[PDB]
């Protein structure tokens, strides 16, 4: 099991401890004894501390330290949970990539900003059910018009030929 | 089968219920070709 | 160009549901997006964007073309097809028939026409009376009318014609663009 220091998956709940504070809303850089100390273990021992800056902080490969305080990691942006309508304005970054487990905790639930989408122009549509969320607007020119699927279902020549060569001749 | 594809068919039940539709259809012609399950009209009857 | 290209995006969002029409948003790009491109410009379900793909194969809007990496370009005329195709069923909502004639039997619900009448009706009371029901006729009047619904219908169809109209214009400057 390699090297393990003190209790196991202490950097786990000082991970779990950075994730709280964001989603709560309350965003500060924390340095590693800053977090040891919201966890309560701060008292782990002169090496074990040490074990963690050495291995378990090198081991994350997403982690990020602004310079003495570390910073937010999983999410490299801040969940600001603002300005949605303009991240929809560009199309090509389409929300960029927002996902779901960032959404419902960035600083309220995602019903409630869900209510305020479906009024403003945004549409929110999921095709992973949970794994992620898309953010698009189709317009209001889409017109749903008089039996369109039905439209759609009588012409499946598909791969049929001649089908365009009758509508020419009605045509001429 | 026409109320599915009339109105919002998925089109993978499709596939399957055209199999339905011709296992039922040559039903009438055989009631018992190789393969093609004799279709029973209770506990066990195969259809005449 | 950019005429057929926006004549289709029109018509494939009011057309495929608001989730096949985000997939032909990409499409509208028709370029080098592959389903691995895909699942990072559309960022859909693996196996649910393939399946939504297989939807819009069956008017194959990017031609599938095989090029590994695969390059999607629209050029099928299957865009030109559907909108004459709904022209075409203009006509088809006009031609729906019209009342014919008739003299309908309620109570047996058999329905006669009016040659039929010669024999249908009383000779002693000149009254109008059924043949194998034998309880007096009732003329079909409004009863089993396909005067009212085929106007009705081809009315509905003309409706769209209006707010179809830009994309005729816009298929109208793409044919200009061909010739
Ligand atoms: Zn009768």
């Amino acid at each position: 099991s390699g090297s393990s220091g003190y209790k196991f998956g202490v950097l786990a709940k000082i991970v779990n401890y950075m994730k709280t504070r964001h989603q709560r809303g309350d965003t500060h850089p924390l340095t590693l004894d800053e977090i040891l100390d919201e966890t309560q273990h701060l008292d782990i021992g002169l090496k074990q501390k040490q074990w963690l800056m050495t291995e378990a902080l090198v081991n994350n490969p997403k982690i990020e330290v602004i310079d003495g305080k570390y910073a937010f990691k999983p999410k490299y942006n801040v969940r600001d949970k603002k300005a949605l309508l303009r991240l929809l304005d560009q199309h090509d970054q389409r929300g960029l990539g927002g996902i779901l487990l960032e959404d419902i905790e960035e600083a309220l639930p995602n019903s409630q900003k869900a209510v305020k989408a479906l009024g403003d122009q945004i549409l929110f549509v999921n095709r992973p059910d949970k794994k992620k969320i898309l953010f698009f607007n189709d317009k209001s020119c889409q017109f749903s018009v008089d039996e369109e699927f039905q439209k759609l279902w009588r012409s499946v020549t598909v791969d049929s030929m001649d089908e365009e060569k009758i509508e020419e001749y009605l045509k001429r | 089968l026409r109320r599915n594809e009339q109105n919002g068919a998925a089109a993978h039940v499709i596939a399957e219920d055209v199999k339905l539709l011709q296992f039922h259809v040559a039903t009438m012609v055989d009631n018992e070709l190789p393969g093609l399950p004799r279709a029973m009209q209770k506990s066990g009857r195969p259809l005449k | 160009p950019a005429a057929l290209k926006r004549l289709a995006k029109y018509v494939i969002r009011g057309f495929y549901g608001i989730e096949h029409a985000l997939a032909l948003d990409i499409l509208i790009r028709n370029s080098c997006v592959k389903e691995e491109d895909m699942l990072e410009l559309l960022k859909f379900d693996r196996k649910q964007l393939r399946s939504v793909l297989n939807n819009l194969k069956g008017d194959k809007f990017i031609k599938c073309r095989m090029r590994y990496f695969i390059n999607y370009r629209t050029l099928v005329n299957v865009v030109k097809y559907k909108l004459d195709h709904m022209r075409r069923r203009i006509e088809t909502d006009e031609r729906d028939s019209t009342n014919r004639a008739s003299f309908k039997c309620p109570v047996c619900s058999s329905t006669f026409t009016d040659l039929e009448a010669n024999q249908l009706f009383d000779p002693m009371t000149g009254t109008f009376r059924c043949t194998f029901c034998h309880t007096e006729v009732e003329e079909d009047e409004s009863a089993m009318p396909k005067k009212d619904a085929r106007t009705l219908l081809a009315r509905f169809n003309e409706q769209i014609e209006p707010i179809y109209a830009l994309l005729r214009e816009t298929e109208d400057v793409n044919l200009a663009y061909e010739i």
